[PDB]
RNA sequence: GAGCAAACCGGAUUAGAUACCCGGGUAGUCCACGCCCUAAACGAUGCGCGCUAGGUCUCUGGGUCUCCUGGGGGCCGAAGCUAA
RNA sequence: CCGCGGUAAUACGGAGGGCGCGAGCGUUACCCGGAUUCACUGGGCGUAAAGGGCGUGUAGGCGGCCUGGGGCGUCCCAUGUGAA
């Protein structure tokens, strides 16, 4: 070109269709630790959306049961937070899935006394 | 009539043998809103006297912004004359004058002279080196320097 | 309009293909920026313009596809 | 590189030492016209025609205060000649000090040229 | 106050800067440069002109760290009011004055400014004004008010000073008599 | 809105008649006395009141700012409108200035509930700019709060007789009417 | 093709020694013709021009030659610059 | 964003208290912004990323002083257009 040209700002969360949410299924209900020195099992599930068609990795939020994520339940990728991302913790999970919603297969955590059940 | 603000006071630390030891510096602008201002930065151990110290000190080396003064022959209301680039090293600042009811829209370092300077509305813009210190402020001052009228 | 331009061919029949210059501010860039473009002006005696004539061509109604000019006049 | 701009370094250049004079430059009719503006405003005592080895320069007084920096503390060209820079009589630019253009009226500060109502490259700032 | 006979001790000094090329009257031989002491009279009115005007309140902060200078600068600075740096001019007198308190002075009476260069520095960014002794060797063009003579030799440094002194006083009303630095020579 | 108004006039700590009433901050620290806050903390805590006060939605509210931001003039009184440009410009604003109504929301449902007219045209909208040489007359078949506003004075810039329970926008008012 | 010396062949040292030390030694190092085209190819600083204190040593030319003036090589340093 | 939680956590959940200002509020997706980050405004290249190994020279970019013609750039005026 005339200049050379750099690369731009990308898109925090492509949800594709600069969507609010998104809706996929569940490929495998994984297990991933922290970075950094904080360590434990953070629960995370690989999900085919629809409106990508995109495959992505989301975090699953509250303490849970077990959690009640299997194999192929269907889920809504909120990229709640502001990317959704937990980087901090766990780098390439861009979106959180949304239970709270208790949309879909994601069910809430039952009787969770503290506010973050909002 | 000497209006006496103060741009601010700043903490200041060292280091020496074993020891950190801190003094006062202040930064006091004087002026009569009729043409005349002075800076002036004096340092003590402590904040009070270091305004003082500034004040006094700014009363001296008083220089004649061109911007309204006292009921005489008229500088800008608020404003400044006319629109001034200069630069100063790679630091570059635009001043450009504007009508009351703008406000002082300027970053930081260009704002905190331009409203000790009494000038209440004008529009600037920093370009090139924006290091505050190394030239924008002295890039300012100098602009200043060269407002005519 | 009117145009001004020089006669570069006589080759075709009837025809004649004239060459204006033109100069002119870019909107965008504001650049005086100079492009030239030829058109067939229709010349009907075919005796009337021949090669080196500097004619002023005008608008009209489509002669031929991908002509519509006319020889107003000889500028020379 | 440009004359202007040789000629306004060379009293910048020469303000910082404090010399009293300067051969500005060698003398242009153009550079001339500028330091008459130079003069009238203020900023400089004035300048003379000299002759230096058979070659006219123009001698600039450099007036200075006792405050502080110079009395032009500032002097940056602006239009160059890599990149002209032509301005409107709308945006002839405003500032606590002057601009210098030069317009097919004759070179004249912002205000002069607001007067005339006239647009031209613009030449330097200096305040 | 005034003496044209100077010429016994100031006049020229050998060794060069082009600046203060209005200031020479010519080489002598041995090369050295003559000051025309006809401009350092003219110089001497409008810098004692000027001194005039400071003494009715006003300070002079006299500067001689060269050893040629240095005792004189005490004893026509003790001579008045005013406050010398014989020494060693430490840096940020003037320009962080507050650290080293005094008021800031109306003027500064230096020596040689070559050698006293940081300080006119000073003076020039606190914006006090520069009066200085200086010859040939120095930039005529940082001196607000420049005695151009010998910037060197006690015969001469000793008359300028002890002369600016007198006038401070004469401004003062002091009625003083002649100065002791004289036995210094 | 129609939120719970009293918590938001207090903690701005700004006097907010919304509802005509007292200042003092509901939780913590009512009776501390806050002060001058920094540059920061007005530009954020001086959006939300400024808007608060007129109890109108930011979409509305922005377009106001955004005119009197480009005119010239300090924005904040020529946005302030006491009379002057825009925000007590509206007529539910304007009927609230006039004692027609004690809080500004009521002169909303005054204005909504078509207690109102302007120029003798009745019009119910809130939104609607008054010009100066206007008359807001009190619905005739509504009449009430004029009383009690007999001793009330009213600002320069408008103007009601009481007997007729007209009134008039006569200009834009400045802040300082403000 | 004298000397030197990757690889290599030996000696020693070492826990081991595919190394450093010692004895040998081929390519190569030299010449010609052609090819390769790299580098801490470094001032780690592209070229030209103008302007902004001086001091000191030095190479080369001119001068009225105990110093001035022109070109080049160093050191110290004004103003200034620099994150230092 | 830097980061917080491995038995004293103002960083997780609730509560009390506090600060700011819910007919909506918050999330997800996508576009512009911040990004002068395809630095013109408004950055840099001795040692931080960055001078090409050096030259010769093509295209191209740039060009000392004075006068006269032209008026292409440039500036001004009027007018037309710049729909809703």
């Amino acid at each position: 070109n005339y200049k050379k040209r750099l690369l731009g700002t990308a898109f925090k969360s492509s949800p594709f269709g600069g969507s609010s949410h998104a809706k996929g299924i569940v490929l495998e209900k994984l297990g991933i630790e922290s970075k950094q020195p904080n360590s434990a099992i953070r629960k995370c599930v690989r999900v085919q959306l629809i409106k990508n068609g995109k495959k992505v990795t989301a975090f699953v939020p509250n303490d849970g049961c077990l959690n009640f994520v299997d194999e192929n339940d269907e889920v809504l990728l909120a990229g709640f937070g502001r990317k959704g991302k937990a980087k901090g913790d766990i780098p390439g999970v861009r979106f959180k899935v949304v239970k709270v919603s208790g949309v879909s297969l994601l069910a809430l955590w039952k009787e969770k006394k503290e506010k973050p059940r909002s | 009539g000497l209006q006496d603000e103060v741009m601010n006071i700043k903490p200041v630390q060292k280091q020496t043998r074993a020891g950190q030891r801190t003094r006062f510096k202040a930064v006091v602008v004087v002026g009569d809103s009729n043409g005349h201002v002075g800076l002036g930065i004096k340092t003590a151990k402590e904040v009070a006297g270091a305004i003082r110290a500034g004040i006094i000190i700014a009363k001296l080396s008083v220089i004649p912004i061109r911007r309204g003064y006292w009921g005489t022959n008229l500088g800008q209301p608020h404003s400044l004359a006319t629109k001034t680039t200069g630069k100063c090293g790679s630091v570059t600042v635009r001043l450009i004058p504007a009508p009351r009811g703008s406000g002082i829209v300027a970053s930081p370092a260009v704002k905190k002279l331009l409203q000790l300077a009494g000038v209440e509305d004008v529009y600037t813009q920093s370009n090139g080196k924006t290091r505050t210190l190394e030239n924008t402020l002295k890039a300012a001052f100098v602009a200043i320097g060269n407002t005519y009228g | 309009k009117i145009l001004t331009g020089t006669v570069v061919s006589t080759k075709m029949h009837r025809t004649i293909v004239i060459r204006r210059a033109y100069l002119h501010y870019i909107p965008k860039y504001n650049r005086y920026e100079k492009r030239h473009k030829n058109v067939p002006v229709h010349v009907s005696p075919a005796f009337r313009v021949q090669v080196g004539d500097i004619v002023t061509v005008g608008q009209c109604r489509p002669i031929s596809k991908t002509v519509r000019f006319n020889v107003v006049k000889v500028s020379a | 590189s440009s004359v202007l701009a040789d000629a306004l370094n060379a009293i910048n250049n020469a303000e910082k030492t404090g010399k009293r004079q300067v051969l500005i430059r060698p003398s242009s009719k153009v550079i001339i016209k500028f330091l008459q503006v130079m003069q009238k405003h203020g900023y400089i005592g004035e300048f003379e025609y000299i002759d230096d080895h058979r070659s006219g320069k123009i001698v600039v007084q450099l007036n200075g205060r006792l405050n502080k920096c110079g009395v032009i503390s500032p002097r940056f060209n602006v239009k160059i000649g890599d990149i002209e820079k032509w301005t409107a009589n709308l945006l002839p630019a405003r500032q606590f000090g002057y601009v210098i253009l030069t317009t097919s009226a004759g070179i004249m500060d912002h205000e002069e040229a607001r007067r005339k109502h006239v647009s031209g490259k613009i030449l330097g700032f200096v305040y | 106050a005034q003496l044209l006979l100077a010429a016994n001790t100031h006049l020229g000094a050998r060794n060069v800067q082009v600046h203060q090329e209005p200031y020479v009257f010519n080489a002598r031989p041995d090369g050295v440069h003559v000051i025309n002491v006809g401009k350092t009279w003219e110089k001497l009115v409008l810098a004692a002109r000027i001194i005039a005007a400071i003494p009715n309140p006003e300070d002079v902060v006299a500067i001689s760290s060269r050893t040629f200078g240095q005792r004189a600068v005490l004893k026509f600075a003790a001579h008045t009011g005013a406050t010398p740096i014989a020494g060693r001019f430490t840096p940020g007198s003037f320009t962080n004055y507050i650290t080293r308190s005094f008021k800031e002075p109306r003027l500064v009476i230096v020596t040689d400014p070559r050698s006293d260069a940081q300080a006119i520095k000073e003076a020039s960014y606190v914006n006090i004004p520069v009066i200085a002794l200086t010859d040939l060797d120095s930039p005529s063009e940082f001196v607000d008010v420049a005695i151009p003579c010998n910037n060197r030799g006690k015969h001469s440094i000793g008359l300028i000073w002890y002369l600016l002194a007198r006038e401070v006083l004469r401004l003062r009303g002091a009625l003083v008599d002649r100065t002791q630095p004289w036995s210094i020579m | 809105y129609e939120s719970s108004r009293l918590d938001a006039e207090l903690k701005l700590a700004g006097e907010f008649g919304l509802k005509n009433k007292k200042e003092i901050y509901r939780i913590s620290f009512q009776l501390s006395k806050i002060r001058r806050a920094a540059r920061d903390l007005l530009t954020r805590d001086e959006k939300d009141p400024k808007r608060l006060f007129e109890g109108n939605a930011l979409i509305r509210r922005l377009v106001r700012v955004g005119v009197l931001s480009e005119d010239k003039k300090k924005l904040d009184y020529v946005l302030a409108l006491k009379v002057e440009d825009f925000l007590e410009r509206r007529l539910q604003t304007q009927v609230y200035k006039l004692g027609l109504a004690k809080s500004v929301h009521h002169a909303r449902v005054l204005i909504t509930q078509r207690h109102i007219a302007v120029g003798k045209q009745i019009v119910n909208i809130p939104s609607f700019m008054v010009r100066l040489d206007s008359e807001k007359h009190i619905d005739f078949a509504p009449t009430s709060p004029f009383g009690g506003a007999r001793p009330g004075r009213v600002a320069r810039r408008n103007a009601a007789r009481k007997a007729e329970a007209s009134g008039e926008a006569a200009d834009e008012a400045d802040e300082a009417d403000e």
